[PDB]
């Protein structure tokens, strides 16, 4: 389907949280948030939830203790879009019985032609 | 540029004494510091993380403390196997620095060495060059003196000495003095001796052979 | 069982290159970070590089930036350090470490350390050692052993009866012997009454030259 | 209908919370969270809300007091998907009057043919 | 009323098998957990196994892992312990317990305990006992009773007049009598003036041999 039209929203979320991380942490953590690319990359590394993820997390939170509600929100706002989006498709996919009728009318009518 | 200045470089305390090691950071790193034990030539092992928390399996005599910008490793009762080099660490994905290190040496009572001498090997004489090995086992302190005597003529410039690291259980030293001589001067002479002049000996003890 | 077996070091000519492998076993490699930390003979520890096994992110020290390159293959379950433009400073023992966490990642512990492998950057060629027994003299006081002379580069791994005789061994560190080859001794003390009870073989090995030599010592 | 296409989402939720439990509790509670299968099984046992459920819960919370917000979230995020999904079907099922007309157009046309 | 009636134990040959049933009654079986805990004669309690009735999850002790198997049928409303490769160590009294909770599950209480059933692993065969009255002598001081000799295996359940005479009973524990059979006594003290007022029957029972014997005692 148009499931790549979905990833546009996820890149928008990456973008907005990367701009946030740039506005918040560029002066203090330049290698991780000094550019938009660095913020994108650091958010991806945190989203991996791996060793490097906690490694990035710890100094940012030592310097700015509130920073956690940044990261957590990025993990929540993202995951709850997908799920919600992913739960809407199922509803918009359970409207295809009418589509089976569509094909069947195609059969009968294109014989009449 | 997160600098870690560790002190002292060397220390020597008897068994049971209380050992302190300071490591100062240049800014508030509040608890990123770790402490490591490294026995010679072996892999470093983690003693302390979070600058206070003790790694699972470390004895209770190791403890980590903090004062603002100055971290401290304390050994309550120094054990002879605690002979090692200790390192303090920073922490970050993007940069990691260690301290200069602190070598902890053990102190114990005076120990006289077991002295031995070895003749050159049979197949070693086939090389045209021979070596005489004078062994000094299980002594303390590290300072000793090995003199060579070939036909009661003292040697110089043809011997080398190698000392082991301080042992884990008895904390004593071992020394190997290798005397290299061309086979010509080996066969031209008959009396060979090494004379140990150690602190734990009243009269310098000599070991000899005759070929 | 949770170990990091590293290999690939040894001798290399200046301006050359060398690959170091660190195979992880017993834990989850992807979730961990892998580290290369070097120690030159006679100094403290020096951080070289770090990498996330799963994420692939890398971080290098300013002293070796661009020249070294750290990588990690999760399928091969192993990290790697490629070293280029090697010089005299790079002559050191390199160690592989990990941070496997939720604990140690929020502190950069590093929790576990590999055993170490030597990298000597020099011009001269490899040479195998010569193993020469050291003859005894006569229920105690029997100092015997074997000498290992004229090898280059380091190291020589000496044992006794394949690890059977461990207590009493005083394998010495090597010396230079201006000629330019390493030469060490390996002594052990036993009861003199048992000169004939047990077999006394020193199992010398020198992997740079494949010199796997077994020699018995007897009066 | 495609009501098994729904259970894919529930298995995704099981998967993500099992990976969470693995990342959080594997080192400390290996029999319950040491593998992905163990985490799946333990989450199912907790979702049962039975004797074994509280039995699993108590040591995990004694060791990690925050762990409750793990379990609770797993119980919430799950149940509020189902309900929400279950409340969307009803809206997408109240659409079928047009379907009844569809069949009636099928009747009148097939004779026409 | 909230009870756990267990059965299925007794005698079994070494290397054999035996099934233990624990029927729950009076509470919600599914919501609870069921437990088998054993006590060998002359030691403390030993946990054997636990199971969630509803969830079906099981947990076994390392000492009996693989050999035993715990299960629970909610329709039959009963838990089960299947025992295989039985040995001399397994000779013990096994107890069935529960944790029915929201409060005992967050503590693993266990709140209620079944009454217990014996499992003796031996080679010899079942034998019924012999019930021999013990004759009195003459408003007090009348010690009478009956002896129960030559039975195997344990136990013998002695009563008096179907539980009518309870006070004064001193049913003894059994002994071995090197031959290899168990032999106990069962005494009771009454007023001597009532030797003729009440009937004194000791209702001996030995379920391994179905020996349901009633015997009166009189001077
Ligand atoms: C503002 C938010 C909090 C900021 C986070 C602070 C960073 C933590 C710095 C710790 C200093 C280090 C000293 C060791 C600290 C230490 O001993 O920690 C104990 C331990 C931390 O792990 P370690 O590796 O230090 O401990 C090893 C041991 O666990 C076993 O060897 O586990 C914790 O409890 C983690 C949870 C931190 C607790 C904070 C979580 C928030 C709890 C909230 C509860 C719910 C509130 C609900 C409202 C009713
Ligand atoms: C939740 C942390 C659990 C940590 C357990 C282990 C660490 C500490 C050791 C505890 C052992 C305690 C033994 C004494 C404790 C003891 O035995 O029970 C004392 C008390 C009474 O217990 P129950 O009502 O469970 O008693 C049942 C009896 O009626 C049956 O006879 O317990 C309660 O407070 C129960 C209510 C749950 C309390 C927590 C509910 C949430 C309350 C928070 C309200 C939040 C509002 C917002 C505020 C931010
Ligand atoms: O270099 C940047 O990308 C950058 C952008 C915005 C801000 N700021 O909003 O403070 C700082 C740095
Ligand atoms: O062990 C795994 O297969 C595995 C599962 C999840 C992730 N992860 O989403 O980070 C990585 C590895
Ligand atoms: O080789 C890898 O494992 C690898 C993984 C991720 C990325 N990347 O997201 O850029 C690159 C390499
Ligand atoms: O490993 C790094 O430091 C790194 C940083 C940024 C990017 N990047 O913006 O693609 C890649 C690697
Ligand atoms: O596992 C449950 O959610 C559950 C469902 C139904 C009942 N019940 O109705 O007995 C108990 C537990
Ligand atoms: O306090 C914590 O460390 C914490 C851990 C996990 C979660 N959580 O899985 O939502 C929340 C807080
Ligand atoms: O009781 C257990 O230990 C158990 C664990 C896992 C599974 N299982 O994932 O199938 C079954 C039983
Ligand atoms: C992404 C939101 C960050 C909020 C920062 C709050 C600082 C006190
Ligand atoms: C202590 C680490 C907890 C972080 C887990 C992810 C939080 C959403
Ligand atoms: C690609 C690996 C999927 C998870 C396999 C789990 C095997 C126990
Ligand atoms: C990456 C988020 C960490 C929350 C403590
Ligand atoms: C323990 C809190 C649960 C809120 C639904």
């Amino acid at each position: 389907p148009g499931i790549a039209w979905i990833a546009l929203l996820l890149l928008v979320i990456f973008y907005v949280f990367a701009v946030m991380g740039t506005k918040l942490f560029a002066q203090s953590f330049p290698e991780w948030f000094g550019t938009l690319g660095a913020s994108m990359y650091t958010l991806f590394q945190v989203m991996t939830l791996e060793s490097w993820s906690m490694g990035i997390a710890r100094p940012v939170i030592e310097a700015y203790p509130w920073a956690w509600i940044y990261f957590v929100s990025f993990i929540l706002v993202s995951s709850f879009t997908v799920l919600n989006l992913f739960i809407g498709i199922i509803i918009e996919s359970m409207q295809s019985a009418h589509h089976a009728e569509d094909g069947e009318r195609t059969d009968a009518y294109r014989d009449e032609v | 540029d997160i600098q870690m200045t560790q002190s002292p470089s060397s220390l020597s305390a008897s068994v049971g004494d209380r050992v302190t090691i300071t490591c100062r950071a240049s800014q508030s790193v509040s608890s990123a510091v770790a402490w490591y034990q490294q026995k010679p030539g072996k892999a470093p092992k983690l003693l302390i993380y979070s600058a206070s928390s003790l790694y699972s399996g470390v004895p209770s005599r190791f403890s980590g403390s903090r004062s603002g910008t100055d971290f401290t490793l304390t050994i309550s009762s120094l054990q002879p196997e605690d002979f090692a080099t200790y390192y303090c660490q920073q922490g970050d994905p993007r940069l990691v620095t260690f301290g200069q290190g602190t070598k902890v040496e053990i102190k114990r009572t005076v120990a006289a060495p077991s002295v031995f001498i070895f003749p050159p090997s049979d197949s070693q004489l086939k090389s045209g060059t021979a070596s005489v090995v004078c062994l000094l086992n299980n002594f303390y302190p590290r300072e000793a003196k090995v003199q060579w005597k070939v036909d009661n003529a003292l040697q110089s410039g043809n011997s080398q000495e190698s000392v082991t690291e301080q042992d884990s259980k008895d904390s004593t030293y071992s020394l190997s003095s290798t005397l290299t001589l061309s086979k010509a001067d080996y066969e031209k002479h008959k009396v060979y001796a090494c004379e140990v002049t150690h602190q734990g000996l009243s009269s310098p003890v000599t070991k000899s052979f005759n070929r | 069982e949770v170990q990091l077996v590293e290999s690939g070091g040894g001798l290399v000519q200046p301006g050359g290159s060398l690959r170091l492998s660190c195979a992880a076993s017993g834990f989850n490699f992807s979730s961990s970070s892998i580290h290369w930390v070097r120690q030159a003979p006679g100094k403290g520890l020096e951080w070289v590089a770090s990498i996330s096994s799963s994420s692939g992110s890398t971080s290098y020290a300013d002293s070796v930036k661009g020249r070294f390159t750290i990588s990690a293959d999760t399928s091969k379950n192993t990290a790697y350090l490629q070293m280029n433009s090697l010089r005299a400073e790079d002559t050191a023992v390199y160690y592989c470490a990990r941070t496997y966490g939720w604990y140690y990642s929020w502190w950069w512990a590093f929790d576990y350390w590999g055993q170490g492998t030597l990298v000597t950057v020099s011009s001269a060629s490899t040479k195998g050692p010569s193993v020469f027994p050291l003859a005894p003299s006569s229920g105690g006081t029997a100092a015997l052993g074997c000498l290992v002379k004229d090898y280059f580069p380091e190291p020589v791994t000496v044992s006794w009866n394949s690890g059977a005789l461990t207590s009493g061994v005083h394998t010495f560190p090597a010396v230079l012997q201006s000629s330019g080859l390493y030469s060490l001794s390996s002594v052990v003390t036993v009861p003199s009454s048992s000169l004939g009870t047990q077999t006394y073989i020193c199992n010398v090995n020198h992997k740079p030259s494949n010199t796997k030599v077994d020699k018995k010592v007897e009066p």
